[PDB]
């Protein structure tokens, strides 16, 4: 998902224009100007790469949000890192899972957001209360205020 | 918000959340021993005529019979309790589990690799 | 480590890491000899080539598989084609690696207690397991239960399976196959005067096959079209130019899955051979297996057959029950996605037969509980 | 009898655990090792006991939780 | 706090909290193990479902009853079925709750022994009490006198109160009850094709004799009826399609109630020990049980029993009295909600077999004061 994005946030301009000079170099000689589902997979073809056309439109689906089956700049940089997964494993499930009932310190089986602020407040990171929200809806599948076990699950599945 | 703010956040609350949990743990095991050793009371009688030390003899074995009676029947209600906890466990997957088979990928190899096979001769920097 | 995920199979050995989603490295299992004599000294001509390098020289090399139906009939070729597998085309040695063949059901003893031991003394694997080939084709499926008509390229079997319960006694293996079919559109394409006999120009005829031919949703009218117009006639290029015309060749190759009486086997068709083996099943689960058919193995890819198969068994099956046929688009390298999902699981991870476990019980462990 | 059989086991258990307490022949260093020995054992039961009551804590949260996906699943 | 009614019944476990109008989970009473080899790994397959989870796997299963006729003949199944009672379809310890089980009257000392031990050691209940399954079904219909045939699933029991003072000597138990009616049914279905012999198709014909069967108001006629037009042939669709007709075994079935020499017993019918229970009681109390025949148990839920009873036991009796059989509406709970109504008394409040009586006087204590 957005993993990528975190990742080349976390990169700088160096990334972008290095890549804006691959395309340059490489991708010379198109009539598109980006880089198509098809055209990529028509490229790992050529190099040896098996890609299956529907893995192409999985993947393009996954990148492009607008439709349009290219990349944007800020979508082809996350689609050029994306192709090599560096990072896996996702941190522990069981830890994180025991770091998550005691989360519940009401030990409800439900977790007060108010827990969620305290823990956030231990974070710091420069945020506004409608980031957390975000985060919350990003989380919070069944909107039912609180976080759910298996919505834990859901949320920080793959979270290194 | 922007993804790498995000992925900083759940780090910070992993490590948040970590720490918390291992600093409780720390603190239950020193309540448990400070908690233990004032449940149990060392004793001092020696020299002391051998009526009395196996008076005490016999106080402590009947003590230990007590504790353990104790200990071995709440050891084996918590196994039953972890046993039908396994059994539930199983109940929740098999009523909905099934999909759960997950996916690992090594096509995509190495993306070094990716471009040298792209490239070839013009591979030098890329 | 990772596990190797093998898979023998009869016609094309598919390879790869477990935890992948498509084979690394596909390619057919021939060990072709040169027939010639060879005059060019210094040329470096190898003595037997294997995979798909014979598949390049097949016109100087006699082609033989080693596998006829299921079973292995010659062993020496067996453990090249192995040592081909591991070496060239993944590149690992088998010292580091488990591996998880894949068997047919109902197979001789000798060939599996026999593959073990060759695993475990010549490639010296730390362990392997051998597995049913229709059960993976299930887990690739992401289903539980099921009936998988498994149509490969040696032999056609048919396993039933309800709530991870598989069911003994209603396997039923048929042995026409992919095999057969070719040879069937061998025999019949002599009927325009095309002649092909060498064992490379199978290799031809498997082309057409693979290409042009489709099964008919209703044979008896397929059958009066193609006498009448000749909308159906399609061509084809050889090898070396001289393009042949196929006409009613097309839908009659395969055919013979559904009427084996064509290549004079007795037995009844793939049509029916399911339905039978749903009636031995229990009166209970009749309805799960109606609505969960699957399909698998290569041959069931022709153009149009989930439809032949689902007429077929609606007008066999009682009309209230729902009948539908799963066929996935990766029905080809179904059965070893099943092997990579299975061989990935983590309960799944103290089944693999030990080493010191073969030390102690001999080849003849792979029948007792390590199944 | 299977819960015959239980209790005889849990007796048996009991009867095990109940070491000789034939100890007055002992002089005073060996019986004061003996009590030292019985205490000892007191405060393990004492660290085992405590560890079945937070298991018994933690299996009780986890089937609230499980009861929770039950409900969740209807 | 609140008492369990629980009622162990034969067939169909029927529990729940005390003062309430049904029983909160009713589930049959089948413990069944899988019987296949089972070839998926980790599907989490249990090694015995119960109640009313084996009712929907059971076409991979072997169900079978722990109670055959109302005596218990596999105490760890029935110990199973308990637990699972108590923890899974009401959630609620039994460390906290009295309990009522019921048992058929005339029954095996061990059988109750055995019970209120389990109960004291195993569940650890606060206090239990053992009822005769009659008695209940006489609180729940309100009266204080009459005759109640409480037709169950494993045995029919006949037993006639006065005044609320239960004549012990005038109790006839007779072993023929909806089990023995089943298997009667499955084995005349034979005389059409039909063939059900798997322990799991006992339940298909369980059906097909609860939706189907009724019971004939005169045999003859029907008999005669049946033999010459065809309004009676009523069809049912098995679980898989294939619907099969049933003829003049639609009353044949249950007319074995009344003629118990058809499956081979040589006692009178449900109709005649009846009669006979009512003249062993004195000579002055038998208008009030003429007319206050009572019915309950589930077999005698068939359409058109409480007729045929009637005109039975009109023939029997003297021409003056009146007789009058009592069918309400909620039969087959009728047992339980008496139940309910009996645990709801405060005047019973203290009858309960207290913990501490049954450790001063061992599992014999249920023989004395406290019955
Ligand atoms: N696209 C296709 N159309 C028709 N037949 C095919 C196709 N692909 C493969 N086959 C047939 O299936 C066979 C390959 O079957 P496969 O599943 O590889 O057998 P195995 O079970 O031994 O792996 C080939 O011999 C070929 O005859
Ligand atoms: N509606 C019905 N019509 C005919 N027979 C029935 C009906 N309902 C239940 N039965 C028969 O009664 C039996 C259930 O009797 P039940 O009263 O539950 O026995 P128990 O006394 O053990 O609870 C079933 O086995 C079935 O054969
Ligand atoms: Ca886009
Ligand atoms: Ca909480
Ligand atoms: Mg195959
Ligand atoms: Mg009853």
């Amino acid at each position: 998902d957005d993993i990528y994005k975190a990742a080349v946030e976390q990169l700088t301009e160096e990334q972008k224009n290095e890549f804006k000079a691959a395309f340059d170099i490489f991708v010379l000689g198109a009539e598109d100007g980006c880089i198509s589902t098809k055209e990529l997979g028509k490229v790992m073809r050529m190099l040896g790469q098996n890609p299956t056309p529907e893995e192409l439109q999985e993947m393009i689906d996954e990148v492009d949000e607008d439709g349009s089956g290219t990349v944007d700049f800020d979508e082809f940089l996350v689609m050029m890192v994306r192709c090599m997964k560096d990072d896996s494993k996702g941190k522990s499930e069981e830890e994180l899972s025991d770091l998550f009932r005691m989360f519940d310190k009401n030990a409800d089986g439900y977790i007060d957001l108010d827990e969620l602020k305290m823990m956030l407040q231990a974070t710091g990171e420069t945020i506004t209360e409608d980031d957390i929200e975000e985060l919350m809806k990003d989380g919070d599948k069944n909107n039912d205020g609180r976080i759910d076990y298996d919505e834990f699950l859901e949320f920080m599945k793959g979270v290194e | 918000i922007s993804a790498s703010r995000k992925l900083q956040l759940k780090t910070l609350m992993l490590q948040i959340a970590k720490q918390e949990m291992e600093r409780e743990a720390e603190e239950r095991r020193g309540e448990k021993g400070r908690v233990l050793r004032t449940r149990c009371q060392p004793l001092e009688l020696d020299g002391l005529g051998f009526e009395e030390l196996q008076d005490l003899c016999r106080q402590l074995h009947a003590r230990v019979d007590k504790v353990d009676e104790e200990r071995y029947d709440v050891e084996a209600k918590v196994t039953k309790n972890i046993t039908e906890i396994a059994d539930l466990t199983q109940k929740i997957y098999d009523l909905r589990g099934k999909f759960k088979r997950p996916t690992l990928r090594r096509v995509r190899i190495s993306a070094d690799a990716m471009m040298q096979a792209l490239l070839g001769t013009r591979a030098k920097e890329s | 480590t990772t596990a190797l995920v093998c898979d023998n199979g009869s016609g094309l050995v598919k390879a790869g890491f477990a935890g992948d989603d498509a084979p690394r490295a596909v390619f057919p299992s021939i060990v072709g000899r040169p027939r010639h004599q060879g005059v060019m000294v210094g040329m470096g001509q190898k003595d037997s080539y294997v995979g798909d390098e014979a598949q390049s020289k097949r016109g100087i090399l006699t082609l033989k598989y080693p596998i006829e139906h299921g079973i292995i009939t010659n062993w020496d070729d067996m453990e090249k084609i192995w040592h081909h597998t591991f070496y060239n085309e993944l590149r690992v040695a088998p010292e580091e690696h488990p591996t998880l063949l894949t068997e047919a059901p109902l197979n001789p003893k000798a060939n599996r207690e026999k593959m073990t031991q060759i695993m475990f003394e010549t490639f010296n694997v730390p362990a392997m397991y051998v597995a049913i080939q229709a059960v993976l084709s299930l887990y690739a499926s992401g289903r539980t239960t099921g009936i998988v008509l498994d149509s490969g390229d040696g032999v056609t079997h048919n396993v039933p399976i309800y709530e991870g319960y598989a069911l003994p006694h209603a396997i039923m293996r048929l042995d026409l196959a992919g095999r057969d079919l070719t040879d069937y559109l061998m025999k019949i394409l002599t009927e325009r005067g095309y002649s092909f006999v060498t064992t490379a120009e199978r290799e031809i005829v498997r082309d057409i096959k693979e290409k042009l031919c489709y099964v008919a949703l209703d044979f008896e009218n397929e059958m009066a079209t193609a006498a009448s117009s000749s909308s159906l006639e399609k061509s084809y290029e050889l090898p070396d130019g001289q393009v042949i015309t196929i006409g009613n060749e097309r839908f009659r190759c395969p055919e013979t899955l559904f009427q084996p009486s064509f290549i004079g086997m007795e037995s009844a068709g793939i049509h029916e051979t399911t339905y039978n083996s749903i009636m031995k099943c229990d009166i209970d689960i009749r309805k799960d297996l109606y609505a969960n058919n699957v399909l698998s193995g290569g041959t069931t890819m022709y153009p149009g057959i989930a439809d032949r198969m689902q007429k077929e068994i609606t007008a066999l099956a009682p009309s209230t029950m729902k009948i539908k046929i799963i066929a996935p688009p990766e029905r080809k390298y179904s059965v070893w996605i099943g092997g990579s999902i299975l061989a990935s699981l983590s309960t799944f991870q103290q089944m693999w037969i030990s080493k010191q476990e073969y030390d102690e019980a001999g080849p003849s462990i792979v029948h007792r509980k390590c199944f | 009898g299977k819960r015959q059989t239980e209790r005889e086991k849990k007796k048996k258990i009991l009867a095990e655990r109940r070491k000789a307490l034939a100890i007055d022949h002992l002089n005073e260093d060996q019986l004061r090792e003996k009590a030292k020995e019985l205490w000892q054992s007191i405060h393990n039961l004492e660290a085992e006991k405590f560890d079945l009551q937070e298991k018994f804590k933690q299996q009780k949260y986890e089937i609230n939780v499980l009861r929770n996906r039950i409900n969740d699943n209807q």
